[PDB]
């Protein structure tokens, strides 16, 4: 039950190849 | 950029079959609007003459 410093709490704490084969081929 | 503007024109061909058809549906729906004002131009004929 002892408390925990705070310092130690906040220590712890498919859409590519859609464009490309259209840019190749447009 | 070529192939770009080689599908950009028949894009654009695409466009002219979409304009050319809106065009055609306006001059079509002038006509019933003009042909009202026509019988209300021929009744003239008949209210000048009285």
């Amino acid at each position: 039950s002892l408390p925990i410093e705070d310092n130690y709490i906040r220590e712890v704490v498919s859409k590519l190849m859609e464009c490309v084969n259209d840019a190749v081929q447009t | 950029l070529g192939k770009v503007s080689d599908k950009s024109r028949e894009i654009s061909e695409k466009y002219i079959e979409e304009s050319q058809a809106i065009i055609q549906e306006l001059v079509k729906l002038t006509m019933e609007k003009l042909e009202s004002k026509f019988t209300k131009l021929c009744d003239l004929e008949t209210q000048l003459e009285m």
